[PDB]
C-alpha cells in the first residue's frame, strides 16, 4: 500500500503506521491476521478521494 | 518523533492555510468597508445637494 501510494501520489504524503496487538478476523478470508493502522494525511480534496 | 512531528507540522500548515483563508475573508470584509466609505463620500455630496435644494 505504501509503495502504491508513493507511486500514484508521487508527491510527498506522510504515513502513520501503527501495529495492532492481536489479529482480527476477516469476513471473506475467514481468518484473523495481524493488522496495522493506515493513518495518512495529504492536501487536496481530489487527492483525498483518490 | 520525525513522523509524528511531521504529522503535527502538516496539521499546523493546514491551520496556517485556514488562517490565510480567514485573512482573505477579512480582506473581502475590508473591501465591503471601502465600498461603505465610498458610499459615505457620495452621501457627503448628497447632503451638499440637499442643502443646495433647500438653498433654492
Amino acid at each position: 500500500l505504501e509503495q502504491i501510494l508513493w507511486r500514484v501520489l508521487r508527491g510527498n504524503l506522510f504515513f502513520k503506521t501503527v501495529e495492532i496487538e492481536q489479529p482480527v478476523y476477516d469476513v471473506k478470508t475467514r481468518e484473523y491476521k495481524h493488522k496495522n493502522a493506515f493513518i495518512v494525511f495529504s492536501h487536496g480534496d481530489l487527492i483525498i478521494k483518490r | 518523533s520525525q513522523k509524528n512531528g511531521i504529522a503535527t507540522l502538516l496539521q499546523a500548515e493546514k491551520e496556517a492555510h485556514e488562517i490565510v483563508s480567514k485573512a482573505r475573508k477579512y480582506r473581502q470584509d475590508k473591501l465591503k468597508q471601502a465600498k461603505t466609505d465610498a458610499a459615505k463620500e457620495i452621501d457627503s455630496y448628497k447632503i451638499q445637494k440637499d442643502k443646495e435644494l433647500k438653498e433654492f
